[PDB]
């Protein structure tokens, strides 16, 4: 699950569907566009926790968690100078939405069997 | 450089369909002809092209006005790599 | 029913002999012709300065252009002359086919 | 606002809105025939646009 | 280099921490809540929201001012 989440990800960032970050999360939101996000989990999170769970469960989105945040924005790019390798400099995210225009995949149908189930 | 990203993806794709682009040197005209489907002014697209001359994956010609941008290959695998497209689509200018 | 064409020229003796070989053609095809009308030259008048500063004596050049047009009338069928048209070409002259 | 503030100057007539079609200057312009020149580029490029000095 | 006249800046948004935040609120159950107000025009999009000044709301584009 974690592989193919990871290639949906990729595929995402290639075709510039996804919208990464946490305002234009809420404007995706308030467009009903949340289908698929990666949630946050055990951080430590002053007063977060409770408005992310909120985001999470506001209107039929997925119950997908990660352990940590400082690797979820790895994947996405936010600070990924030097493309080759790893860069100098690097901030972590907190929450990721995406819109697989590209949605058939090889694992996707194993991937929303898995959820729907 | 403030310039949306959609402008930097049409400008590439301009230059993926045809391979030199012709431009007229005067910052007092942001009704652009060549790309007359988008509104897009003269000046933010001679900085992003003067931008990629000091990158380095294009060439440049002058003519009174006019500057021409000759791509060179690996300046194309750099485009195609910058849209995250396959190379299976040759350039126009390149198919005879 | 009536048609014409008209053959302007930068040079004289291309003009000349053109328009002499076209109606060689129309009177091998051997019809009723009114023929070639020489209308006038235009003597183009540029006048500048050489200098490109000022200091001295003020110095002219007078240049000068030479443009040579012709019309001819013709009352053969259109495609003939479209077809003697599409031949003997030559690079300097547009052509024109007046229609009225 | 400096798109609005831009074209604070409108360019319909004078010689600010004209200029040259070769080098790209507001002196001595030929608006003999709409050539748009200067005097000088115009005496090196009149001897490629078809042209014999004779009186 | 430098002029003998003084400077005036420009607008540089500087560090500010938890500020979208502010336009979700924590509440007791699970109910979305709204503390500002929105477009209720289309020309400026729905994720777009007002400002909270002393007495009127701004638009981020349109800038259709109500006030009280
Ligand atoms: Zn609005």
């Amino acid at each position: 699950v974690n592989t193919a989440l990871q290639e949906v990800l990729k595929t995402a960032l290639i075709h510039d569907g996804l919208a990464r970050g946490i305002r234009e999360a809420a404007k995706a939101l308030d467009k009903r566009q949340a289908h698929l996000c990666v949630l946050a989990s055990n951080c430590d999170e002053p007063m977060y926790v409770k408005l992310v769970e909120a985001l999470c469960a506001e209107h039929q989105i997925n119950l997908i968690k990660v352990d940590d945040n400082k690797k979820l924005g790895e994947w996405v790019g936010l600070c990924k100078i030097d493309r080759e390798g790893k860069p100098r400099k690097v901030v972590g995210c907190s929450c990721v939405v995406v819109k697989d225009y590209g949605k058939e995949s090889q694992a996707k149908d194993v991937i929303e069997e898995y959820f729907k189930c | 450089m403030l310039m949306p990203k959609k402008n930097r993806i049409a400008i590439y794709e301009l230059l993926f369909k045809e391979g030199v682009m012709v431009a007229k040197k005067d910052v007092h005209m942001p009704k652009h002809p060549e790309l007359a489907d988008k509104n897009v002014p003269n000046l933010h697209v001679m900085k992003a092209m003067q931008s990629l001359k000091s990158r380095g994956y294009v060439k440049e010609q002058f003519a009174w006005r006019h500057f021409y941008w000759y791509l060179t290959n690996e300046g194309i695998q750099y485009l195609r790599d910058y849209l995250h497209l396959p190379p299976e689509i040759v350039p126009a200018t390149l198919r005879r | 029913h009536r048609i014409r064409i008209t053959l302007t020229s930068r040079n004289v003796k291309s003009l000349e002999k053109v328009c002499a070989d076209l109606i060689r053609g129309a009177k091998e095809k051997n019809l009723k012709v009114k023929g070639p009308v020489r209308m006038p030259t235009k003597t183009l008048r540029i006048t500048t300065r050489k200098t490109p500063c000022g200091e001295g004596s003020k110095t002219w050049d007078r240049f000068q252009m030479r443009i040579h047009k012709r019309l001819i009338d013709l009352h053969s069928p259109s495609e003939i002359v479209k077809q003697i048209t599409s031949i003997s070409i030559e690079p300097g002259v547009e052509v024109e086919v007046t229609i009225a | 606002g400096h798109q609005q503030l831009y074209w604070s100057h409108p360019r319909k007539f004078g010689q600010g809105s004209r200029s040259c079609r070769v080098c790209s200057n507001r002196h001595g312009l030929i608006r003999k025939y709409g050539l748009n020149m200067c005097r000088q580029c115009f005496r090196q490029y009149a001897k490629d646009i078809g042209f014999i000095k004779l009186d | 280099k430098s002029y003998t006249t003084p400077k005036k800046n420009k607008h540089k948004r500087k560090k500010v921490k938890l500020a979208v935040l502010k336009y979700y609120k924590v509440d007791e159950n699970g109910k979305i809540s709204r503390l500002r107000r929105e477009c209720p025009s289309d020309e400026c999009g729905a994720g777009v929201f007002m400002a909270s000044h002393f007495d009127r709301h701004y638009c981020g584009k349109c800038c259709l001012t109500y006030c009280f």
